[PDB]
RNA sequence: CGCGGGGUGGAGCAGCCCGGUAGCUCGUCGGGCUCAUAACCCGAAGGUCGUCGGUUCAAAUCCGGCCCCCGCAACCA
RNA sequence: AAUCGCAAAAAGGUGGGCCCAGUUCGGAUUGGGGUCUGCAACCCGACCCCAUGAAGCCGGAAUCGCUAGUAAUCGCGGAUCAGC
RNA sequence: GCGGUCGCCUCCUAAAAGGUAACGGAGGCGCCCAAAGGUCCCCUCAGGCGGGACGGAAAUCCGCCGGAGAGCGCAAGGGUA
């Protein structure tokens, strides 16, 4: 959920990047 | 958690007075206003008086307070329960 | 012992982090124990694995040189 | 079965190392093991015997003896309990059958205790006997985890012929008892 | 089958059945899988006794878990309190340790309301 | 000092026979409706049972002593 | 700076996994290890990673919004601004 | 008169046999048990200390100490391992 910083959707919500949402297009 | 490292920030005015107390070897009450700084292992055994905004509180020092700051031992609260 | 009303109790086998425990002498011969800490695994044969005592020491060395 | 690894280890290992350590003039003076009493305090079964037989089922499976069902000596309100009612389960295992039981207790059970850094070195009752309390009946090899319905431990009372527990300590030590020093 | 201390997981899957251990999360689990060379997709319900023992020894030896971990945590807290640390005397009062506002929404750490 | 009935949340009442769990109304507290208070609606807290001893496994409850309350009696003289 | 960069749009779409489980739901709290801004993150910053996994299974009396590209739902940007 | 009492058991009063009075000091009975009965065989308490998961003053267990202070359906007495 948008509150689980340990996931894709969570990371998007906060607007940041990391292991669970890497910067790679 | 928490971090800042690759610097380990400690104020001078006390660090100088702490060192100047190891050489000559003299342990005495040392008043400070710097709670922004880390502690020891060169202060271990000194009674530094930390400031809580109101007045200096004498704080014993042991080798397990090392990693922390000085303010963590001089609370700014005064609570004493409710009701 | 009284006749009937009893478990058989018979020479048995056993398994662990070790290899084998022939002794046994119990009902249901041949058993697979999670970890017999008698063979040498765990605490005895004081392994002290995943050793510790970071605490002071840890913040000490990342401090002496930071 | 009159072999048993521990029964062997007592005579040809423990017994001699005990003599040269205390200097027993006679042959009998040296501490022998006798009588190991296992007792489940089971108030858990106040008004339901159905749960008391499943326990006995279990106790005999790990010991090799059907246990006797103790009954309440007196009526004691506060926590129910009147002069009757099955309020406990107890079995007294002696020579041989005690040996095979005490062996698995050391080489399997205790090892399976979550945590465990040794048994209490103060449970000696002064006159040279040792008591210990277990917190669940799954640490014994005979138990399958799929036969349980609820966790219930027990009291274990080991009795020794040793007049002092200073000596009673050595016996249990040399037998392979994991003490917390 | 029993792994750390005890804790018997089962069915569902293998990468999740490891999470049910105290000290193991999505990472530490999904890692030891391809480090002991085993397929997570399968269920602990079915797997060679061999695979079973690679796990227990790997995991139970790689790090500390269940009892050992818990024991270390409560041990760090004891120190924080023992020393007079603010971060520590917020453990005596059972209040939120990391900043936050206690004027309100502090329940989780403060407990159900005691209306007055 | 005769006889009878009592004493239980803050108020007034049950529960005591027959043992084993204390209930009702009001009030109090928190929230709601209202511009607002009350009414009204939704929630919650609160009594060791006058007292000391006794009986029983267990006492508001059965038994005894003491202290208070109410009622009746104190006649021939 | 339509001539570079923030920039990935998100839901959607395809494929696959979970199979009703306080559960790969939910991410609170907490332990540990770090990054960055700033003279300085104890009180009092944000962020990452490991572990922890909380209350919550749809909310009493009450009560709000909205008539169409509206309500719902999805992401993006800006001001302030060292960071937040 | 009013009040209390009226038969039965226990204790004291009762003066070391029995018995013995008073509106003398205190309690209890108007049942109960098909086993709480007969016999044979076994068994021995209460407490106190130490020991032992959930067990707490006290549930069940082990150790030593424990002549009866326990128990004997209910009062008291006598009796009794
Ligand atoms: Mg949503
Ligand atoms: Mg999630
Ligand atoms: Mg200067
Ligand atoms: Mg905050
Ligand atoms: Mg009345
Ligand atoms: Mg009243
Ligand atoms: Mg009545
Ligand atoms: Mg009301
Ligand atoms: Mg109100
Ligand atoms: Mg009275
Ligand atoms: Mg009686
Ligand atoms: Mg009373
Ligand atoms: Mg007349
Ligand atoms: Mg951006
Ligand atoms: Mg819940
Ligand atoms: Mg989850
Ligand atoms: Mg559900
Ligand atoms: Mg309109
Ligand atoms: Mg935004
Ligand atoms: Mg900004
Ligand atoms: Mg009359
Ligand atoms: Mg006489
Ligand atoms: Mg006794
Ligand atoms: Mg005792
Ligand atoms: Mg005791
Ligand atoms: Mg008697
Ligand atoms: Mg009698
Ligand atoms: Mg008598
Ligand atoms: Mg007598």
């Amino acid at each position: 959920g948008k509150g689980d910083r340990r996931t894709r959707r969570g990371k998007i919500w906060r607007g940041t990047y990391g292991k669970y949402r890497p910067r790679k297009k | 958690p928490r971090s800042l490292k690759k610097g380990v920030f400690v104020d001078d005015h006390l660090l100088e007075k702490v060192l100047e107390l190891n050489a000559k070897g003299e342990k005495r009450l040392i008043k400070t206003w710097s709670r922004r700084s880390t502690i020891v292992p060169e202060m271990v055994g000194h009674t530094i008086a930390v400031y809580n905004g109101k007045q200096h509180v004498p704080v014993y020092i042991t080798e397990n307070m090392v990693g922390h700051k000085l303010g963590e031992f001089a609370p700014t609260r005064t609570y004493r329960g409710h009701g | 012992m009284k006749e009937g009303i009893h478990p058989k109790l018979v020479p048995a086998r056993i398994i662990c982090g070790c290899g084998n425990v022939i002794e046994t002498y119990s009902t249901k011969p041949e058993i697979y124990v999670e970890v017999c800490s008698k063979c040498h695994p765990f605490y005895t044969g004081q392994q002290r694995f995943v050793d510790t005592e970071g605490r002071v020491e840890r913040f000490q060395r990342r401090y002496g040189d930071s | 079965p009159l072999d048993v690894a521990l029964k062997r280890k007592y005579y040809e290992e423990v017994r001699p190392e005990l003599i040269r350590r205390f200097g027993y003039q006679n042959v009998w003076e040296v501490p022998r093991l006798e009588k190991v009493v296992i007792n489940q305090g089971l108030g858990e079964a106040k008004e339901d015997a159905r749960i008391l037989e499943k326990a006995a089922q279990e106790l005999a499976l790990i010991t090799g003896q059907k246990p006797a069902v103790t009954r309440a000596k007196k009526s004691i309100s506060n926590f129910k309990l009147r002069k009757g009612m099955p309020i406990g389960l107890r079995v007294t295992l002696r020579r041989d059958r005690m040996w095979i039981f005490l062996e698995k207790l050391l080489n399997v059970a205790l090892p399976r205790i979550r945590d465990f850094r040794g048994l209490n070195p103060n449970s000696f009752d002064g006159r040279g006997n040792y008591n210990l309390g277990l917190r669940e009946q799954l640490i014994f090899p005979e138990i399958t985890y799929d036969m349980v319905d609820a966790l219930r431990g027990m009291d274990i009372a080991v009795v020794t012929t040793a007049e002092t527990d200073e000596e009673a300590r050595a016996l249990l030590e040399l037998l392979g008892f994991p003490f917390r020093k | 089958a029993r792994i750390a201390g005890v804790e018997i997981p089962r069915n569902k899957r293998v990468d999740v059945a490891l999470t049910y251990i105290y000290g193991i999360g999505k990472a530490r689990a999904k890692e030891a899988l391809e480090k002991t060379g085993i397929n997570p997709a399968t269920r602990v319900k079915d797997l060679t006794e061999a695979e079973v023992v690679r796990l227990r020894e790997y995991v139970e030896n790689t790090w500390k878990l269940e009892g050992e971990l818990r024991a270390e945590v409560a041990a760090n807290i004891k120190r924080l309190m023992d020393i007079g640390c603010y971060r520590g005397l917020r453990h005596r009062r059972g209040l939120p340790v990391r900043g936050q506002r206690t004027r309100t929404n502090a329940r989780t750490r403060k407990g159900p309301r005691k209306t007055v």
